[PDB]
């Protein structure tokens, strides 16, 4: 410190000698021995841990620095200034673009999972906050950019009120928690600013939701609470001077109907006072066009969707069983069952089925809808068992089920205990199946059957369907010839004329939720059902290209977008499935490491964080596990630890590391769960630790150790310096809890800011960091 | 070259492009005779019966095209008639002595398919134009050489039925089957049938 | 954890070395490293010397950690090292540390008999 | 049983930092071992590399250099003994064949490559040749009476009786490949899904029938899922491979049906035709963390065509490696009975390995264990002998053992019995 002080001094006293002289070459040397200290680690981070015992002469340093700044800065040189400058610059710093990983995640959490919490959203968005450190006006812009390109790019359907409710119901409550968890409401106004500039982006959404959808966003932050209301109205009239230049739409529909889910569940928790026919009036005029899935797309933006799933499994378990009737009051109980049958099996179809689940029943009293989706209804993971034993349950009732199909209309309609009922019909079919193999039925009968099964009630063909593709998804090719004739009828045209009532609406939901459970098995064989898009991403992959290519292409046009989209993330998602975590993310870092730009490998490390939170854990196990030891071990493939590519892949793994320690799709959560691998096996090392990301961790750390110890230095000291370099400055304080004690002598050894900022700065911390870094 | 020695070595050979730029007849692969029975052949014609190269003095680095099996002259020279004793004394074969000359079977095989084609164009619009002259000559030459054991009758049917693939070449399946029947009617009684 | 064959070549040595293990590098682990010294009336003070002492030591011959730029900077420390590379040449394989030392202190020697 | 040697790396053991990758073990028909370890020094290649080991040899271990850039995921020899197919991740199937017909000198010029799908199966086709043991005729004074080839049919013939020769693989997408290796050096590729509805293929096996159909079993590793399977027809349409695929009755699993505690062993983790050209039983191994469940099938008709249970074990450790017997026994009533009466089992047996030391010799029929050998560290790859009487296998260390299995199997027998 008193040397630097001394050098200040003599630059400030051959400036002057320049001055007065005006080869005075006196300054050139001094400013390079000024740069030559400067230039070094260790003498700025000598000077910075010397900072601190001597207070008050950094004061005079400074001064000094200025004075030598002006009388240098009125003398120019075509070289030596440009060095004061940068030397000036050098003994301060002693003591954009976009963000498309806020993009990608909101994306991402858009596309797969409308109905997960506001809190885990929260922890993510805070943790990529801190990653890379974002500004709020630019964070809070990228999230609203994502939910209106996601709401422009959405396909027609119901993909477009899951987009509606996820940007103005589920966004503005994220944005809450944030201000809990965090002066927001002048940064969300900046923000607001700052997208109130991209009049084409607003223009294109205005486009799609036939209204100012900015008008209801403004009026939704000011209602939570983000936004003043003069901000609120003087943006209002900055977007109505901007956009000079019968049916109600979607966005209003929804911002009434979430009221409408809250006082529904209020006034459906009884029944209507146990009005059965109000109820019929409500839900009829649920069915009624889009309402339901209005309904359900609030409450999955609000979540509220698992109390809504509830209460319908109570209206089911309710109307299972028969009251004293007669013939008429019986009528409106099974049309209960159906409309509640129905709904329930849209909800899992759409939602995923874990809402449906209770997740806690005291008590054996599951209800029926729950046992029917456990083990007899396909979804998309789940392939089913013809001949499991809950698809066997008795001889006597079913005998009486095909007497019952075969007598003539139901007429025995007002005692049916509909739950044996729809648990019988899959023995029953397969009863009728058998009698028309061996040729003892006529065709004309079973269309008899068919018709007395989808006539009076529609959740018979629904559960006979789900047990007849079950059925023939076992069956070998030229098996199946007859039991997709079964289907044929099962799911054809409406039978007539002795419908109950809302016949049209039942068949229109029922033709929705069968077109789901059959299209798998009419892909195995060319069948077309031809039942009326409502399935938007479904059947991505072509058909023959092997599936590198599809993985290539996809990050090759997701890099020069600069986003990812909802079928990128689609295709991406069926890719992690299908060649498993390790061949995904081994694929993906290798068209990363054959990147050769600076700004292509920074934009691809921020995109390919977000393809990895699909299943985030198992990839930073496989990424620091085996990828990073292969290229670190591997003497041959260093090379390949270039620096443009080198920098951007461990920013990319050390932000896997702390996102995966501080701690999500339904495909990804079965295959954990499928998965048995042995830790403690896999890494024998030479907290818990039987948690294997403890175990990569410490494997990791004792590989960098290793390297940092050795001789032959190349590329991969670089890498594992720059590791190092992101875990300090990524961390806030904790992943470096298992770094081994050797590393901090070792790290400095081969240089610097890694103990700089380690210590903490005690007075006695200062003598152990002037001791490391000075020694090397 | 190995790793080690590397630019060492291949510069060096690349320093002698010159002298084989000296000793290379320009065009050479463009350079057809006039075919004439009359024997005394020229040795400038004279190919490798392995391999189908020109025969090279030295080992100097020649120019690229000259390390590429010669099948133009070949093909030139077997599209002509009474081209019968120029292509033993290029080929080096000498009657004597059996020996199935695998290049030369190859180059007939080509020489068939390219008649089919040829065939397959038109050979419509002018009654005699050039292809049944040609396929006429192939009966000729081709008896003579599978007759002689120089090529052999089954390697190239099957050679040939490999060839016949993806084209679809159907017009003149009459006369590729009259130059095959030529060969059979020829040597049926001398060898097996499974040939 | 130090290799008792080092403790016995430490044991023994002449007075005029100092030798200390290194404060940096690895410590109680396979190799080991040593900063040495030297004093002596007759001889001049010298760069310290740095040494790697392998695992197994004995069957083996331990290595003298090359420190080029601060034996340039004077005509005599030039010679010194000169003149140590050249005794280092001349020894015999699997050599002991004390025959480093002693070449050293050689070396030392003659380049202050060679200078003057 | 007994133990003959144990040869282990010098030094070269100790794999550090990197984790352990699965081993492939392929013996021939003359006896040389090929077979990948995890060195892990100084080089991932050493994990790259394909050991061939004569077992007459001492340590002579000659060691070719594949150029894979994944880890080898197969290693097959031909029907002889003469090729060796070889293929990894990412595609890449190489076939070595010997270099001036020594047995130190492989080199490879044919292979086939679909480029980033990692090969899950690999098979040579069939020759057709086939040959059946009757041990009831040992004594029979005639070699025709005691070996007698059974009228397989080769897939793919061409042009006379002669098999083309030629491997088909199965990766792990949908995606089924054929390569036809020519008299001359031209080599066919043809690649088609296996069927329309494209998913994954995490276990796979080929076998072969009579009528030159391959029969290839899929599954996708999750045991709740079911275990389908594909017939596949080669054909040469006007010079080129052609590929024609046709699904055939998939089967569930017990185990799931349980429904006592039907959520244990939620992994099939090997998936095995019981011999290649006996395409009619399947041994699967389902397995949790700890415990592990093997079971036969047969494809038997009465739905005509439909997958029953033959026989389960009761509860084991986890299984870690498997092999299956080659010796072509007759497998039928009375060779069945003349088999357990004269004390012959050498092609009654699998192995078994776990996750302890122990080996199990265990029936094919009905899975009930014939032997036990407690190893006193786990044998990551097995593989029988082709007249099973000695398995060879690779441990979870450098240790590459020869076990010798007596014919018998320790039932202490009369000098004639075993001389004959």
């Amino acid at each position: 410190l008193s040397a630097l002080h001394w050098l200040l001094r003599c630059t400030a006293a051959s400036a002057e000698r320049l001055r007065e002289g005006l080869g005075e070459k006196q300054l050139a040397m001094c400013l390079q021995r000024l740069e030559k200290t400067l230039s070094s680690t260790k003498n700025r981070a000598l000077l910075h841990i010397a900072k601190l015992e001597e207070a008050s002469s950094w004061t005079a340093i400074e001064h000094s620095l200025l004075k030598l700044g002006e009388i240098l800065a009125n003398l120019s040189n075509p070289q030596l200034r440009s060095q004061a400058e940068q030397c000036g610059t050098l003994i301060r710093s002693i003591p954009k673009t976009g963000f498309p990983t806020v993009h990608a995640v909101i994306l991402l959490e858009g596309t797969m999972n409308l109905t997960g919490e506001t809190q885990s959203l929260v922890e993510q968005l805070t943790m990529v906050k801190r990653m890379q450190h974002i500004p709020t006006p630019l964070f809070v812009l990228e999230i609203w950019k994502a939910c209106f390109v996601g709401l422009i790019e959405s396909p027609e359907g119901t993909e477009e009120l899951k987009w509606t409710a996820f940007t103005f119901l589920k966004i503005p409550q994220v944005l809450v928690k944030l201000k809990k968890y965090s002066d927001f409401t002048e940064d969300v106004n900046c923000a607001f600013e700052f997208l109130l500039k991209l009049t084409p982006l607003l223009d294109k959404a205005d486009q799609r939701c036939n209204c100012d959808c900015t008008n209801f966003l403004l009026q939704e932050c000011g209602k939570q609470g983000l936004l003043s209301e003069a901000s609120v109205n003087n943006l209002m009239a900055k977007r109505k001077a901007d956009r000079e230049h019968n049916i109600q739409p979607n966005i209003q529909l929804i911002l009434r109907a979430e009221p409408t889910v809250t006082n529904i569940l209020k006034t459906m928790d009884a029944d209507h006072s146990k009005s059965p026919e109000g109820l019929l009036g409500v839900l009829g005029h649920m069915l009624s066009g889009k309402s339901l899935d209005l309904l359900l797309a609030a409450a999955a933006a609000t979540g509220k969707l698992k109390s809504f799933a509830r209460k319908f499994i109570n209206l089911n378990e309710f109307t299972t069983y028969g009251s004293e009737e007669s013939t008429k009051p019986a009528s409106v109980r099974a049309l209960l069952f159906d409309i509640s049958f129905l709904m329930l099996c849209h909800v899992a179809q759409t939602y995923g089925s874990e809402v449906i689940l209770s997740e806690s029943r005291t008590g054996a009293e599951v209800p029926f809808f729950e046992t029917w989706m456990q083990t007899c209804m396909p979804e998309e993971g789940k392939i089913l068992n013809p001949d499991h034993p809950c698809f066997r349950p008795d001889s006597t009732k079913v005998e009486s089920l095909v007497a019952l199909l075969n007598n003539s209309s139901e007429m025995k309609l007002v005692q049916m205990k509909w739950h044996e009922a729809c648990l019988s019909i899959s023995a029953a079919i397969l009863e009728i199946l058998n009698a028309w193999e061996n040729g003892v039925l006529a065709f004309e009968s079973i269309q008899k059957i068919t018709d007395n099964i989808k006539g009076k009630v529609c959740s018979l063909a629904v559960c006979a369907v789900a047990w007849l593709v079950a059925h023939v998804r076992m069956l070998g090719l030229d098996e199946r010839e007859k039991s997709l004739q079964m289907i044929r009828q099962l799911a054809g045209p409406l039978f007539s004329e002795n419908t109950l009532q809302f016949y049209n609406e039942r068949v229109v939901i029922m033709n929705s939720i069968l077109e789901r459970m059959c299209a798998d098995v009419l892909q195995q064989t060319a069948t077309q059902i031809k039942f009326p898009d409502t399935m938007p991403y479904w059947n991505l992959l072509p058909p023959k290209r092997p599936i590198k290519e599809v993985l290539t292409d996809i990050f090759a046009k997701v890099l020069e977008k600069g986003w990812v989209d909802s079928r990128s993330i689609h295709i991406f998602d069926t890719l992690l499935h299908m060649g498993g975590v390790y061949w995904f993310c081994n694929n993906l870092i290798k068209e990363l490491l054959k990147e050769t730009r600076k700004e292509h490998t920074l934009r691809a490390v921020e995109l390919l964080y977000s393809i990895f939170c699909l299943d985030m854990q198992q990839v930073t196990l496989v990424l620091l596990g085996h990828i990073l030891p292969g290229l670190l071990t591997d003497s041959s493939k260093w090379h390949s630890l270039m620096d443009p590519p080198g920098t951007a892949l461990a920013k990319l793994a050390v932000w896997c590391a702390l996102s995966s320690y501080s701690s999500a799709s339904t495909r990804q959560k079965k295959r954990h769960r499928e998965d048995i691998e042995d830790y403690i096996s896999l890494f024998p090392l030479d907290v818990n630790m039987r948690d294997p990301l403890n175990r990569v961790l410490a494997n990791l750390f004792l590989l960098i150790s290793s390297i940092l110890g050795s001789r032959t230095a190349g590329p991969h000291t670089q890498f594992v310096q720059w590791f190092m370099e992101e875990c300090v400055d990524c961390l806030e304080q904790s992943v470096l809890q298992f770094m081994p004690f050797t590393t901090v002598s070792e790290l400095v050894k081969v240089s610097k800011v890694v103990l700089a900022i380690t210590d903490l700065s005690l007075p006695l911390g200062r003598q152990v960091a002037a001791k490391a870094i000075a020694a090397l | 070259p190995h790793w080690l020695l590397g630019n060492l070595v291949s510069d060096f050979v690349d320093t002698f492009r010159p002298t084989a730029r000296i000793n290379s007849i320009c065009g050479r692969c463009s350079l057809l005779p006039v075919v004439n029975n009359s024997g005394a052949i020229c040795n400038s014609w004279k190919l490798d019966p392995a391999t189908l190269r020109f025969p090279l003095k030295g080992l100097l680095p020649y120019d690229k095209d000259l390390f590429e099996p010669q099948t133009a002259l070949l093909r030139y020279v077997l599209e002509q008639p009474y081209s019968r004793d120029m292509v033993c004394n290029m080929l080096g074969l000498n009657k004597q002595h059996k020996q199935r000359c695998p290049v030369l079977e190859d180059q007939l095989v080509d020489l068939v398919v390219y008649a089919m084609e040829r065939s397959e164009t038109e050979e419509k619009f002018d009654d005699g134009g050039t292809s049944q002259l040609l396929w006429q000559h192939l009966s000729s030459q081709l008896i003579f050489f599978v007759l002689f054991q120089f090529a052999s009758f089954p390697h190239m049917v099957l050679s040939l039925h490999q060839k016949l693939a993806g084209r679809g070449l159907i017009k003149g399946r009459d006369h590729l089957m009259w130059v095959l029947l030529q060969f059979i009617s020829g040597s049926i009684q001398k060898n097996a049938l499974a040939d | 954890s130090i290799p008792s064959v080092l403790q016995g070549e430490v044991a023994r040595l002449d007075p005029k070395f100092l030798v200390n293990l290194d404060p940096s590098h690895c410590s109680n682990n396979g190799t080991v490293h040593l900063i040495c010294k030297l004093d002596d009336k007759d001889l001049p003070s010298v760069p310290p010397l740095e040494l790697s002492v392998p695992a197994d030591y004995p069957a083996q011959s331990p290595l003298w950690i090359d420190r080029q730029w601060q034996y340039d900077a004077n005509p005599f420390l030039q010679s010194v090292h000169r003149c140590m590379t050249s005794r280092l040449l001349q020894l015999p394989d699997k050599h002991s540390v004390t025959a480093l030392l002693n070449t050293w202190a050689q070396s030392v020697h003659q380049a202050c008999l060679s200078a003057a | 049983m007994d133990l003959a040697y144990v040869c282990e790396w010098e030094k070269w053991s100790k794999s550090t930092h990197c984790p352990s990758v699965p081993l492939a073990c392929a013996w021939s028909c003359r006896n040389l071992i090929a077979f990948t370890m995890d060195l892990r020094s100084d080089d991932q290649d050493l994990t790259r590399m394909i050991h061939i080991l004569d077992t007459e040899h001492p340590w002579d271990l000659h060691s070719i250099p594949s150029e894979h850039h994944e880890a080898i995921t197969c290693l097959e020899w031909d029907q002889s003994g003469s090729r060796l197919l070889s293929a990894d991740a990412d595609g890449q199937i190489k076939c070595w064949s010997m270099a001036d017909h020594l047995a130190n000198s492989w080199e490879s010029s044919v292979g086939s490559l679909v480029e980033g799908d990692p090969i899950v199966a690999l098979s040579w086709l069939h020759n057709g040749v086939k040959l059946a043991l009757h041990v009831e005729k040992s004594g029979a004074s005639s070699f025709g009476e005691k070996f007698s080839r059974v009228k397989f049919s080769p897939s793919l013939t061409l042009f006379g009786g002669k098999p083309m020769e030629g491997w088909i693989a199965v990766t792990v997408s949908g995606l089924v490949t054929v390569s036809l290796l020519k008299p001359s050096g031209q080599v066919l590729t043809s690649t088609e899904s296996l069927c329309r509805l494209r998913g994954r293929v995490a276990l796979a096996d080929i076998a072969f029938t009579g009528g030159g159909n391959i029969v290839v079993a899929t599954a996708d590793g999750s045991s709740a899922s079911p275990v389908q399977f594909y017939k596949v027809c080669v054909s040469v349409v006007s010079e080129k491979c052609r590929i024609d695929t046709e699904i055939l009755p998939s089967l569930f699993m017990r185990c799931t049906t349980d429904l006592n505690r039907k959520d244990k062993f939620p992994a099939i983790t090997h998936l095995k035709f019981l011999a290649r050209d006996m395409s009619e039983q399947v041994l699967l191994c389902a397995s949790s963390q700890t415990s592990s469940i093997v079971e036969c099938w047969s494809l038997r008709k009465e739905t005509i065509l439909k997958w029953r249970i033959l026989s389960a074990t009761n509860d084991l450790d986890r299984v870690s490696a498997v092999a299956l017997p080659k010796l072509p026994i007759s497998l039928t009533n009375t060779d069945l009975k003349v088999a357990s009466d004269t004390q012959f089992y050498p092609g009654l047996g699998l192995a078994l390995a776990f996750h302890d030391g122990s080996v199990h010799i265990v029936h094919r029929l009905s899975l009930q264990t014939m032997a036990v050998f407690y190893s006193s560290v786990h044998l990551k790859a097995m593989q029988l002998s082709w007249t099973s009487l000695a398995l060879v296998g690779i441990d979870s260390h450098g240790k590459l053992s020869v076990l010798r299995l007596s014919p018998s199997m320790g039932h202490p027998l009369e000098v004639g019995l075993a001389l004959r």
